[PDB]
């Protein structure tokens, strides 16, 4: 069983977003008006699944091949996952989702006017490798309209889930491309108060990782909270 | 003073969750593998129970897009992180409301109890972690039980929680499904009987 | 008895703390949702306690001798009491507050680990003189901890309460001394929006006000809200 | 325009502001001379009474920390700005609430009619500053009497509250304590039932 | 027996302080006259003690246990010890002695007014590990007056002692607390010409090493002589 | 040019240091175990001497507060690097100046001969480092034996230094104590006599 | 930290200091009133004494254009402020050095005893204040008289030097000149000898 041995580098919640950001309209109604309960880590914080032995398919992170060949830009997403001291994060879960070509989502809610891509599905996962490298290759995603203002678009972006060692480092976020336009107009991003911090979840292109003639590449490392042994405690 | 490189920053988990963490639940085709709501095979040790929720708005209008993540103890107290899809009980598990009825529901075993970093026992709980469209960053929270009483008047984290009226937020009820043991533990993210959450 | 013949300068609200200032766990669910009532000043508000006829003990403003001697760093924080038109308050009420050296205060409440001294109580009680000044004795406190966010701490301070001519200028704030690392990352501070206002708390090392090879000195002015004879009304 | 010297700016009293202010109520050792909440000696002239009270937060919770200073005329709408432990009445005083019980008293005498700038009588009334953990500027109130309706409803101040129903918040209620005259004055800082702050 | 396999960087005696600094009075007497004689570097010089075997107490480096609790800030005092060539320094002896929370050192020859604490020592040692780290826990330090100009004050300090892997790398030095308005005008810190040099003394406040509810911690990294292979000699 | 971190810059040890490395001296309890001045056990191999002397300021006064290290081969020629108080030679030691009569002392062997690098045998000597107050960098020396003038005179290290005259500075004066070989070897910071310091 | 005006810079007094402070001495015509080397009237009480000396450079040359001011207290221990040439005695006076003996006189009486700040008394002394060309600020000093040995000991200025041997040179050597009680207190600007300089 797991046990008790680290500690985690507390969250900056002014480096992350607020729960109450009214651009962003859905979140008036579900944010708490109550502040947080701080409470001191314990096992059941520090702990967490570890998923090595989970059986993953052999094109479990190829979106090109696990839905012939989906219409869109062919690229190649990866990166490493490290800590805030700069350790790489081994065999930990990285999840992602993201729609088609022209910005439709492989779900029933999804009601938009772009057409489905016989060829795509939209998932992907993968565990990073000892070095915490990942890497997934697909599509680059297309904005999409939704009801938030009248004419709100979301940048081209990918979800992503990363388990990290416990369950106190687990993470959501989106990633989003480089020089789009439309990444200073999302109340989404800006749900983010710190320019800085949206910088951080820009990708960039990587002509290095590209394979000519073939497909382009962007990079995008991630950050978990720092893991430090317990002391004097 | 001495800064770290910055936490990537959270963003919403979105509507179409689903699709990435809930296979089945967007309606599309399952792999293998999957991560879903069953922690222990029926042939687990320990007192077999099945929870059931479901979450609220500020307005009181239901929240049919959630994700829900939870980890928690075995029976004997002890959390099990090698997770396996052969383990007969498995610490870890995942969830999501109905886009209809939004209701969710998990089965699992009542967890043993685990004590805190000063050697202090805490209540047998079930840690919660709520990801939604709407929410920045997930909110984190614990399931107690009513029918441990005892336990809950003395867990050094229940304690934390300054007025004893917000604690009772973080009790299930104890109930029956079927003719099986249920506890219910409905969600309130704002407003009246809101629900504590955690920062850790 | 009490006279209406002065006018006060108007608060600025904008300057001071607002009520609602969501870092400071507190001040959620203790702060007005309903905009504060302006009204005229009256004899009501524009008088106030003279605390001259006092019996004020010998060792009131020293907290060195008033409760062995205290472990700590000997220190004398003095200063002087001025309105915003730049005229000194004479014979007014300067009551502190603080931790020990360890900061843990001697309050049924206060649970910190750092252990009381035998010698510190923690409170004094000075009448500014014809000048407008003050001074007491005491040991520089320590930081604490406290249950806002996971790892927060106030930085060493010293609590103030200052009556002056009238109810309308009665103040609560607190001192900060000059460099603490703490300052720019506390809640509290931070409930101030102006970094120019934070600057105002902040006492200075007084090396020409010092006792040589006996203690140092911190210099703390304070500025009560103007006061104006009333006119053409 | 003109801008003199900027006030020094306000900070929340703490949670142990009795150990510099209500020095008892801290459960500490006393100074020769305290500054309390007896007012009247059983000597003054004036009718005396009796205040008590609770402060709630926005959840409906008692305050237990509060600290309050109180300013009134005397019997004959007089401020006695002369502050001495040696007189049968004092204008100033101070209370704070049971960490317990979570209530504060008060014993003085009901004030006389006092006039404003202008030359109008304003109803009997006590001005209060409230002050605690939380709290990053005191609140200040007035606390009006029941009993002076007919003075009441022709208090300037008290007519510059624009919503008749928010004027209510303000008036005490009295009762008896001991078979003494005693007036009932709960504070509501926020939400269903908010008291009146004013500024000036 | 030791081994001649090493040669050490050159110091920087521009770096360094000077031996003669008149404003710190007693360097005028214990300073030489004549210049140091330079001389090459032997088996004498690139040599030195070797400590992973001396039998250290279980709480040679917990100054809050090895001497009640002491009263003061209770703080970790931790870093690293790397060469010139950032290379870590493993199992090297690290010592430290300090004042009490007021300025008094338990020393016969100290009779400042400000009292000892029946429970502080002032000592501690630790050995660093395979890293290069070292931590102690004790409690901070207060300024004291010393007789040099009439109203000197040293900075809140922290003496300390390093071993390295020979006697050419042994060094004494002082940690000075960030933003202690007391370090610009400390004539010992000035005997030091370079404000770059200075920065190197000031430990930083490491929020990320603290313990919730218990203590602070502060970095200090030291840094010794490079270390590098003989070559064509 | 290439430019490397640079060092931790040096602070003088100030008058406490005994605290830090001379617990008996600063006439404190001591640890189990301490480095002190005794590098040889009774039982050690070579000729058993004492070493004693007296640290002199600019003014020709007693440094009373000065601290000393120092490094030395065994008999046989031979550093021994591993510290060990159980060993029956260790080539380290510490020793410090009475706040009284201001000697020092230490019980050790004569060392045997050591090469410099190019192959070069040097005199038989005891590297010293001093530490005081008033001095911001320590100082370097090396003390030599005067019932060693053969070996002396081819010294390479000796030899580096211009004037003979200096040369005698560092010779240690043979001298008997309670019929116990022993050599006084004081120290003269600066002036007239001033001692040779080396930079390396 | 707070930082208050600065103190005007001090510049060497010149050469040609007599000038405006010992016209005499200029060799110019005096006005009627001027501060000069008598600070007692024949019949001012306690003991009458005649002080004298040389200043030497830091070749051992006489400084033969000093200029220095004196402070003492009277017999009975008192600081004498008002100045006034009518006084029978003044606790302030001024003398220079003979550009061709090089040598200085006052006629004073010896001073009482004064207690420092904490209570303690002092060994009878005269402050001195010393200016010249090549002297960019003055240097103070105090001298002490050899018949006062059991004072002097005792001294909290005098006990505050460091070396015992530094003491002697502000000691001065009881003589006679022409029957007259005399004492004689050579300044030692630099080296061999060199006179005690304060700060305060
Ligand atoms: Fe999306
Ligand atoms: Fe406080
Ligand atoms: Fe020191
Ligand atoms: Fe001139």
């Amino acid at each position: 069983p797991a046990q008790d041995n680290s500690r985690f580098v507390i969250r900056d919640r002014n480096w992350h977003p607020k729960a109450l950001t009214p651009d962003y309209k859905t979140s008036i109604a579900r944010s708490p008006r109550q502040a947080l309960v701080s409470i001191p880590q314990s096992i059941s914080e520090t702990t967490g699944p570890n998923f090595s032995h989970l059986g993953f398919g052999a094109h479990d992170h190829d979106l090109l091949l696990n839905f012939g060949l989906p219409i869109g830009e062919r690229i190649i997403v990866a990166g490493r996952v490290v800590d805030q001291y700069g350790k790489p994060v081994p065999n930990t879960l990285v999840e992602m989702w993201q729609a088609n070509a022209g910005g439709r989502y492989r779900h029933k809610n999804d009601r938009y006017l772009a057409p489905l891509d016989p060829n795509f599905g939209g998932v992907g996962r993968c565990l990073t490798d000892s070095d915490g490298y990942y890497s997934f290759r697909t599509i680059k995603p297309g904005p999409y309209p939704w009801r938030n203002g009248p004419n709100d678009w979301r940048p081209a972006h990918i979800h992503f889930g990363i388990s990290g060692p416990s369950i106190a480092t687990k993470l959501i976020t989106q990633l989003y491309f480089e020089g789009d336009p439309l990444i200073p107009m999302c109340p989404i991003v800006k749900s983010i108060a710190n320019p800085e911090a949206v910088q951080q979840l820009i990708a960039k292109l990587d002509m290095n990782n590209a394979n000519p003639m073939d497909c382009l590449a962007y990079r995008f490392d991630i950050v978990l909270r720092g893991q430090r042994k317990t002391h004097f405690e | 003073p001495i800064e770290l490189l910055p936490e990537t920053p959270s963003q919403t988990a979105g509507p179409y969750v689903h699709i990435g963490l809930a296979l089945e639940a967007a309606g599309n085709p399952t792999r293998d593998q999957e991560i879903w709501n069953r922690l222990a095979k029926p042939d687990a040790p320990g007192e077999h129970i099945l929870l059931l929720g479901q979450v609220y708005d500020g307005n009181g209008h239901l929240v049919r897009d959630s994700f829900l993540e939870v980890w928690q103890a075995d029976a004997n107290g002890e959390y099990q992180d090698a997770y396996n899809l052969e383990n007969a009980f498995n610490s870890f598990g995942r969830t999501a409301t109905t886009f209809d009825a939004g209701e969710w529901t998990l089965h699992t075993v009542k967890p043993g109890v685990v004590n805190n970093a000063a050697g202090v026992p805490m209540a047998p709980h079930i840690n919660i972690s709520l990801f939604a469209r709407g929410i920045n960053i997930h909110l984190h929270t614990r399931l107690y039980f009513d029918d441990e009483a005892q336990a809950n008047a003395k867990c050094p984290v229940l304690n934390l929680i300054e007025q004893p009226q917000r604690r009772e937020t973080l009790i299930a009820k104890r109930c029956e499904v079927d003719g099986k043991t249920a506890y219910r533990f409905d969600i309130r993210i704002q407003g009246e009987g809101e629900t504590v959450f955690f920062d850790f």
